[PDB]
């Protein structure tokens, strides 16, 4: 019993972790196979950022402009090219440790596990959402530029690198293609962080596994149809709960019973008087950092 | 402007 945030285990990922240096400039880099990835500002310097030409910057660089360092291994860089705003560094050896990978790029709501790394070597690992305006409530410090994010399937699914920290405290980065989540930029310009909303299906989500907990005071006798719902959900900035949505919260609904119009009417309650000072869950604010999955996962 | 997470961070044009 209990429910936490949980992350993936993070071993698979630990032994892909090196360090990349430009010159100056330091971050990690992702090694699988005989290829590493990484942020592309780490060709660029300080003075550079503000419009920085990438192409030309990457003309003038040469392999040997760059170090990769794998514990205390050296590897050798024989080739570097660029796709969007990640660079790829070809090595010479092969990463043992290669596991099953593939690159995803996920929706806004769905949550990773990030490993937090500091010149190659990981120092933490915790679990994070991707907000609806495309940004991550992160931790991170300087140097971790290049951890990146992962869920499990035994095949790894990369999903996030991180590039920037937004004036807001928040975190941008992109997926292991290059893209950036959202509209950000890996040069300095003003750049907001949009007006977030709250993740309804997580919410739910994590009711449903407050009851399978235990924690069912807020359950009332009333229920509500999708579109009355979300009339008043959109009101308190609540994203719109969809038809896929709903077929996701399945099993949830299917072990505990409780459809999930149901709990849409015990969550409009919640909206409306507030909690009056009672804990779901220990926690005395609405969670959205939790997908279903997660909480099948938790409480399988 | 935004900070860049390298190292040896970029800053704050902001200064």
């Amino acid at each position: 019993s209990g429910f936490r945030k949980m992350a993936f285990p993070s071993g698979k990922v630990e032994g892909c972790m090196v360090q990349v240096t430009c010159g100056t400039t330091t971050l990690n880099g992702l090694w699988l196979d005989d290829v590493v990835y990484c942020p592309r500002h780490v060709i660029c310097t300080s003075e550079d950022m503000l419009n920085p030409n990438y192409e030309d910057l990457l003309i003038r660089k040469s392999n040997h402009n760059f170090l990769v360092q794998a514990g205390n291994v050296q590897l050798r860089v024989i080739g570097h090219s660029m796709q969007n705003c990640v660079l790829k560094l070809k090595v010479d050896t092969a990463n043992p440790k290669t596991p099953k990978y593939k690159f995803v790029r996920i929706q806004p709501g769905q949550t990773f596990s990030v490993l937090a790394c500091y010149n190659g070597s990981p120092s933490g690992v915790y679990q994070c959402a991707m907000r609806p305006n495309f940004t991550i409530k992160g931790s991170f410090l300087n140097g971790s530029c290049g951890s990146v994010g992962f869920n499990i399937d035994d095949c790894v699914s990369f999903c996030y690198m991180h590039h920037m920290e937004l004036p807001t405290g928040v975190h941008a980065g992109t997926d292991l293609e290059g893209n950036f989540y959202g509209p950000f930029v890996d040069r300095q310009t003003a750049q907001a962080a949009g007006t977030d909303t709250t993740i309804t299906v997580n919410v739910l989500a994590w009711l449903y596994a407050a009851v399978i907990n235990g924690d069912r005071w807020f359950l009332n006798r009333f229920t509500t149809t999708l579109n009355d719902f979300n009339l008043v959900a959109m009101k308190y900035n609540y994203e719109p709960l969809t038809q896929d949505h709903v077929d996701i919260l399945g099993p949830l609904s299917a072990q505990t019973g409780i459809a999930v119009l149901d709990m849409c009417a015990s969550l409009k309650e919640l909206l409306q008087n507030g909690m009056n000072g009672r804990t779901i869950l220990g926690s005395a604010l609405l969670e959205d950092e939790f997908t279903p999955f997660d909480v099948v996962r938790q409480c399988s | 402007x935004v900070t860049f997470h390298t190292x040896x961070p970029f800053l704050x044009p902001x200064g």
